[PDB]
Protein backbone atom coordinates (compact mmCIF):
# COMPACT_ATOMS: atom_id res chain seq x y z
CA UNK A 1 0.00 0.00 0.00
CA UNK A 2 2.76 2.48 0.82
CA UNK A 3 4.39 1.96 -2.56
CA UNK A 4 1.14 2.51 -4.42
CA UNK A 5 0.62 5.77 -2.60
CA UNK A 6 4.15 6.89 -3.40
CA UNK A 7 3.78 5.94 -7.05
CA UNK A 8 0.53 7.85 -7.33
CA UNK A 9 2.01 10.88 -5.62
CA UNK A 10 5.18 10.83 -7.69
CA UNK A 11 3.36 10.64 -11.02
CA UNK A 12 0.88 13.32 -10.04
CA UNK A 13 3.75 15.33 -8.63
CA UNK A 14 5.53 14.87 -11.96
CA UNK A 15 2.31 15.98 -13.80
CA UNK A 16 2.13 19.23 -11.81
CA UNK A 17 5.83 20.00 -12.30
CA UNK A 18 5.39 20.10 -16.09
CA UNK A 19 2.85 22.84 -15.40
CA UNK A 20 5.48 24.81 -13.52
CA UNK A 21 7.67 24.71 -16.62
CA UNK A 22 4.72 25.85 -18.71
CA UNK A 23 4.16 28.80 -16.39
CA UNK A 24 7.84 29.72 -16.61
CA UNK A 25 7.67 29.62 -20.40
CA UNK A 26 4.57 31.78 -20.42
CA UNK A 27 6.28 34.35 -18.20
CA UNK A 28 9.35 34.24 -20.44
CA UNK A 29 7.34 35.06 -23.54
CA UNK A 30 5.97 38.17 -21.89
CA UNK A 31 9.39 39.01 -20.52
CA UNK A 32 10.94 38.58 -23.95
CA UNK A 33 8.36 40.96 -25.42
CA UNK A 34 9.12 43.48 -22.67
CA UNK A 35 12.83 43.18 -23.40
CA UNK A 36 12.21 43.78 -27.09
CA UNK A 37 10.24 46.92 -26.27
CA UNK A 38 13.03 48.06 -23.95
CA UNK A 39 15.73 47.64 -26.59
CA UNK A 40 13.88 50.06 -28.84
CA UNK A 41 13.49 52.56 -26.02
CA UNK A 42 17.21 52.57 -25.35
CA UNK A 43 17.97 53.13 -29.02
CA UNK A 44 15.44 55.98 -29.13
CA UNK A 45 17.08 57.57 -26.08
CA UNK A 46 20.44 57.40 -27.81
CA UNK A 47 18.96 59.04 -30.90
CA UNK A 48 17.24 61.66 -28.73
CA UNK A 49 20.47 62.76 -27.02
CA UNK A 50 22.02 64.71 -29.97
CA UNK A 51 21.93 68.54 -29.77
CA UNK A 52 20.45 68.46 -33.27
CA UNK A 53 17.10 66.79 -32.69
CA UNK A 54 14.38 69.41 -32.48
CA UNK A 55 11.71 69.51 -29.80
CA UNK A 56 9.11 68.49 -32.37
CA UNK A 57 11.29 65.39 -32.74
CA UNK A 58 11.37 64.82 -28.99
CA UNK A 59 7.58 64.99 -28.83
CA UNK A 60 7.30 62.04 -31.24
CA UNK A 61 10.06 60.08 -29.50
CA UNK A 62 8.28 60.63 -26.18
CA UNK A 63 5.00 59.51 -27.77
CA UNK A 64 6.71 56.27 -28.82
CA UNK A 65 8.33 55.81 -25.40
CA UNK A 66 5.04 56.29 -23.53
CA UNK A 67 3.30 53.87 -25.88
CA UNK A 68 5.99 51.23 -25.31
CA UNK A 69 5.78 51.72 -21.54
CA UNK A 70 1.97 51.51 -21.62
CA UNK A 71 2.44 48.27 -23.52
CA UNK A 72 4.85 46.74 -20.99
CA UNK A 73 2.40 47.84 -18.31
CA UNK A 74 -0.47 46.11 -20.12
CA UNK A 75 1.22 42.83 -21.11
CA UNK A 76 2.35 42.30 -17.52
CA UNK A 77 -0.80 43.66 -15.91
CA UNK A 78 -3.15 41.25 -17.69
CA UNK A 79 -1.47 37.98 -18.53
CA UNK A 80 -2.49 34.75 -16.91
CA UNK A 81 -2.00 31.02 -16.79
CA UNK A 82 -5.24 29.53 -15.38
CA UNK A 83 -6.49 32.80 -13.94
CA UNK A 84 -3.21 33.58 -12.18
CA UNK A 85 -1.71 37.01 -12.90
CA UNK A 86 1.98 36.11 -13.09
CA UNK A 87 3.57 39.59 -13.27
CA UNK A 88 0.95 41.87 -11.70
CA UNK A 89 1.93 41.06 -8.11
CA UNK A 90 4.89 39.56 -6.26
CA UNK A 91 4.33 36.25 -4.46
CA UNK A 92 5.63 32.70 -4.20
CA UNK A 93 4.15 29.84 -6.15
CA UNK A 94 4.95 26.60 -4.39
CA UNK A 95 5.22 23.40 -6.36
CA UNK A 96 4.34 20.10 -4.75
CA UNK A 97 7.08 18.09 -6.51
CA UNK A 98 7.06 14.85 -4.47
CA UNK A 99 4.55 12.79 -2.45
CA UNK A 100 6.18 14.32 0.65
CA UNK A 101 4.68 17.38 2.36
CA UNK B 1 -24.48 72.48 -40.53
CA UNK B 2 -20.78 73.16 -41.37
CA UNK B 3 -19.03 74.47 -44.50
CA UNK B 4 -15.64 76.16 -44.77
CA UNK B 5 -16.32 79.85 -44.40
CA UNK B 6 -14.95 82.09 -47.11
CA UNK B 7 -11.81 83.70 -45.73
CA UNK B 8 -12.46 87.08 -44.12
CA UNK B 9 -9.04 88.29 -45.22
CA UNK B 10 -5.75 87.09 -46.68
CA UNK B 11 -3.96 84.79 -44.18
CA UNK B 12 -1.31 86.77 -42.20
CA UNK B 13 1.00 83.68 -42.10
CA UNK B 14 0.51 80.98 -44.82
CA UNK B 15 3.33 78.85 -43.27
CA UNK B 16 2.53 78.78 -39.53
CA UNK B 17 -0.88 77.41 -40.51
CA UNK B 18 0.50 74.54 -42.61
CA UNK B 19 3.24 73.68 -40.12
CA UNK B 20 0.50 73.28 -37.51
CA UNK B 21 -1.50 71.05 -39.88
CA UNK B 22 1.58 68.94 -40.67
CA UNK B 23 2.30 68.64 -36.95
CA UNK B 24 -1.24 67.51 -36.23
CA UNK B 25 -1.13 65.08 -39.15
CA UNK B 26 2.43 63.89 -38.61
CA UNK B 27 1.78 63.49 -34.91
CA UNK B 28 -1.40 61.58 -35.59
CA UNK B 29 0.39 59.26 -37.98
CA UNK B 30 3.14 58.61 -35.46
CA UNK B 31 0.57 57.85 -32.76
CA UNK B 32 -1.29 55.50 -35.09
CA UNK B 33 1.83 53.60 -36.08
CA UNK B 34 2.80 52.74 -32.52
CA UNK B 35 -0.48 50.85 -32.14
CA UNK B 36 0.62 48.51 -34.92
CA UNK B 37 3.72 47.68 -32.88
CA UNK B 38 1.51 47.10 -29.83
CA UNK B 39 -0.74 44.75 -31.80
CA UNK B 40 2.23 42.90 -33.32
CA UNK B 41 3.78 42.29 -29.91
CA UNK B 42 0.39 41.22 -28.53
CA UNK B 43 0.08 38.69 -31.38
CA UNK B 44 3.52 37.23 -30.66
CA UNK B 45 2.51 37.07 -26.99
CA UNK B 46 -0.75 35.23 -27.71
CA UNK B 47 1.03 32.72 -29.96
CA UNK B 48 3.28 31.46 -27.17
CA UNK B 49 0.43 31.60 -24.65
CA UNK B 50 -1.73 29.44 -26.94
CA UNK B 51 1.17 27.00 -27.38
CA UNK C 1 -10.33 95.80 -28.25
CA UNK C 2 -12.35 94.33 -25.37
CA UNK C 3 -11.16 91.17 -23.60
CA UNK C 4 -13.59 88.27 -23.99
CA UNK C 5 -15.77 87.90 -20.93
CA UNK C 6 -15.24 84.58 -19.29
CA UNK C 7 -18.60 82.87 -18.99
CA UNK C 8 -20.10 81.36 -15.87
CA UNK C 9 -19.01 78.22 -17.65
CA UNK C 10 -15.30 79.06 -17.47
CA UNK C 11 -15.41 80.43 -13.91
CA UNK C 12 -17.57 77.58 -12.58
CA UNK C 13 -15.96 74.64 -14.38
CA UNK C 14 -12.55 76.02 -13.59
CA UNK C 15 -13.55 76.63 -9.99
CA UNK C 16 -14.87 73.13 -9.35
CA UNK C 17 -12.15 71.54 -11.45
CA UNK C 18 -9.12 73.39 -10.14
CA UNK C 19 -7.32 75.97 -7.99
CA UNK C 20 -9.63 78.18 -5.90
CA UNK C 21 -12.71 80.30 -6.56
CA UNK C 22 -11.00 83.64 -5.91
CA UNK C 23 -8.20 82.88 -8.38
CA UNK C 24 -10.64 81.33 -10.86
CA UNK C 25 -12.81 84.44 -10.95
CA UNK C 26 -9.71 86.44 -11.82
CA UNK C 27 -8.58 84.46 -14.86
CA UNK C 28 -9.40 85.69 -18.37
CA UNK C 29 -9.02 83.96 -21.74
CA UNK C 30 -5.67 84.16 -23.55
CA UNK C 31 -4.29 82.33 -26.59
CA UNK C 32 -1.23 80.21 -25.84
CA UNK C 33 1.86 80.29 -28.04
CA UNK C 34 4.87 78.18 -27.10
CA UNK C 35 8.38 79.25 -28.08
CA UNK C 36 11.32 76.84 -28.38
CA UNK C 37 14.96 77.54 -27.63
CA UNK C 38 15.69 78.02 -31.36
CA UNK C 39 13.27 80.81 -32.22
CA UNK C 40 10.18 79.57 -33.98
CA UNK C 41 6.98 79.97 -32.03
CA UNK C 42 4.36 77.24 -32.10
CA UNK C 43 0.76 78.25 -31.66
CA UNK C 44 -1.47 76.27 -29.32
CA UNK C 45 -5.11 76.22 -28.32
CA UNK C 46 -7.02 78.42 -25.94
CA UNK C 47 -6.65 78.38 -22.17
CA UNK C 48 -8.07 79.92 -19.01
CA UNK C 49 -5.38 81.75 -17.04
CA UNK C 50 -6.52 81.12 -13.46
CA UNK C 51 -3.90 82.61 -11.19
CA UNK C 52 -0.71 81.73 -13.03
CA UNK C 53 -1.76 78.21 -14.00
CA UNK C 54 -3.01 77.64 -17.59
CA UNK C 55 -6.42 76.06 -18.20
CA UNK C 56 -7.21 74.05 -21.28
CA UNK C 57 -10.32 75.86 -22.11
CA UNK C 58 -11.76 76.09 -25.66
CA UNK C 59 -13.15 79.22 -27.20
CA UNK C 60 -15.82 79.11 -29.95
CA UNK C 61 -15.61 81.75 -32.74
CA UNK C 62 -19.45 82.11 -32.70
CA UNK C 63 -21.04 83.89 -29.67
CA UNK C 64 -18.66 83.84 -26.68
CA UNK C 65 -18.88 80.24 -25.41
CA UNK C 66 -15.70 79.23 -23.45
CA UNK C 67 -15.87 75.46 -22.88
CA UNK C 68 -13.92 73.96 -20.00
CA UNK C 69 -12.52 70.45 -20.43
CA UNK C 70 -12.64 68.01 -17.56
CA UNK C 71 -11.25 64.54 -17.15
CA UNK C 72 -14.06 63.02 -14.97
CA UNK C 73 -12.22 60.40 -12.90
CA UNK C 74 -13.66 58.83 -9.75
CA UNK C 75 -11.45 59.90 -6.84
CA UNK C 76 -11.02 58.91 -3.17
CA UNK C 77 -14.25 56.85 -3.19
CA UNK C 78 -16.27 59.79 -4.54
CA UNK C 79 -17.99 59.36 -7.88
CA UNK C 80 -17.40 61.74 -10.80
CA UNK C 81 -15.20 64.37 -9.15
CA UNK C 82 -13.73 66.16 -12.21
CA UNK C 83 -10.58 68.36 -12.42
CA UNK C 84 -9.40 71.15 -14.77
CA UNK C 85 -6.59 70.83 -17.34
CA UNK C 86 -3.05 71.92 -16.43
CA UNK C 87 -0.73 73.24 -19.15
CA UNK C 88 2.40 72.11 -17.26
CA UNK C 89 4.61 69.01 -17.72
CA UNK C 90 8.18 69.18 -19.02
CA UNK C 91 7.30 70.60 -22.43
CA UNK C 92 4.60 72.66 -20.76
CA UNK C 93 2.23 72.17 -23.69
CA UNK C 94 0.52 69.22 -21.94
CA UNK C 95 -2.36 69.38 -19.39
CA UNK C 96 -1.84 68.07 -15.80
CA UNK C 97 -4.84 66.69 -13.81
CA UNK C 98 -3.95 67.28 -10.14
CA UNK C 99 -5.49 64.59 -7.94
CA UNK C 100 -4.75 64.59 -4.18
CA UNK C 101 -1.77 66.89 -4.75
CA UNK C 102 -0.26 64.45 -7.27
CA UNK C 103 -0.17 65.25 -10.98
CA UNK C 104 -1.19 62.49 -13.40
CA UNK C 105 -1.65 62.70 -17.14
CA UNK C 106 -5.11 63.44 -18.49
CA UNK C 107 -5.27 60.41 -20.82
CA UNK C 108 -3.45 58.21 -18.24
CA UNK C 109 -6.11 59.35 -15.74
CA UNK C 110 -8.99 59.39 -18.27
CA UNK C 111 -11.82 57.39 -16.61
CA UNK C 112 -9.32 55.79 -14.16
CA UNK C 113 -10.62 54.59 -10.74
CA UNK C 114 -8.07 55.82 -8.14
CA UNK C 115 -10.37 54.13 -5.55
CA UNK C 116 -9.54 50.67 -7.03
CA UNK C 117 -5.76 51.12 -7.67
CA UNK D 1 6.21 89.30 -58.06
CA UNK D 2 3.37 86.84 -58.45
CA UNK D 3 0.36 88.58 -59.95
CA UNK D 4 -3.17 88.26 -58.62
CA UNK D 5 -4.12 86.22 -61.68
CA UNK D 6 -1.42 83.85 -60.41
CA UNK D 7 -2.87 83.82 -56.91
CA UNK D 8 -6.29 82.92 -58.29
CA UNK D 9 -4.89 79.73 -59.83
CA UNK D 10 -2.83 78.87 -56.74
CA UNK D 11 -5.95 79.33 -54.61
CA UNK D 12 -7.90 77.12 -57.03
CA UNK D 13 -5.29 74.39 -56.54
CA UNK D 14 -5.27 74.86 -52.76
CA UNK D 15 -9.06 74.62 -52.47
CA UNK D 16 -9.07 71.52 -54.66
CA UNK D 17 -6.42 69.86 -52.48
CA UNK D 18 -8.36 70.75 -49.33
CA UNK D 19 -11.62 69.46 -50.83
CA UNK D 20 -9.72 66.26 -51.57
CA UNK D 21 -8.40 65.83 -48.02
CA UNK D 22 -11.94 66.52 -46.84
CA UNK D 23 -13.31 63.83 -49.16
CA UNK D 24 -10.74 61.07 -48.60
CA UNK D 25 -11.20 61.35 -44.84
CA UNK D 26 -14.94 61.95 -44.95
CA UNK D 27 -15.74 58.77 -46.88
CA UNK D 28 -13.23 56.03 -46.19
CA UNK D 29 -14.17 52.88 -44.37
CA UNK D 30 -13.04 49.49 -43.19
CA UNK D 31 -16.19 47.34 -42.83
CA UNK D 32 -18.58 50.27 -42.82
CA UNK D 33 -16.64 52.18 -40.16
CA UNK D 34 -15.71 55.77 -41.04
CA UNK D 35 -12.21 55.94 -39.56
CA UNK D 36 -11.44 59.68 -39.93
CA UNK D 37 -14.88 61.30 -40.09
CA UNK D 38 -15.43 61.28 -36.33
CA UNK D 39 -13.34 60.93 -33.18
CA UNK D 40 -13.94 57.87 -31.00
CA UNK D 41 -12.19 54.90 -29.41
CA UNK D 42 -12.06 51.51 -31.04
CA UNK D 43 -11.47 48.89 -28.40
CA UNK D 44 -9.72 45.67 -29.28
CA UNK D 45 -10.52 42.49 -27.40
CA UNK D 46 -6.95 41.15 -27.43
CA UNK D 47 -7.20 38.32 -24.85
CA UNK D 48 -9.86 35.92 -23.53
CA UNK D 49 -10.09 38.24 -20.50
CA UNK D 50 -12.78 40.94 -20.29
Amino acid sequence: NRFTANIKGLTQASRNANDGISIAQTTEGALNEINNNLQRVRELAVQSANSTNSQSDLDSIQAEITQRLNEIDRVSGQTQFNGVKVLAQDNTLTIQVGAND
Amino acid sequence: PELAEAAAKTTENPLQKIDAALAQVDALRSDLGAVQNRFNSAITNLGNTVN
Amino acid sequence: DTPAVVSADAKNALIAGGVDATDANGAELVKMSYTDKNGKTIEGGYALKAGDKYYAADYDEATGAIKAKTTSYTAADGTTKTAANQLGGVDGKTEVVTIDGKTYNASKAAGHDFKAQ
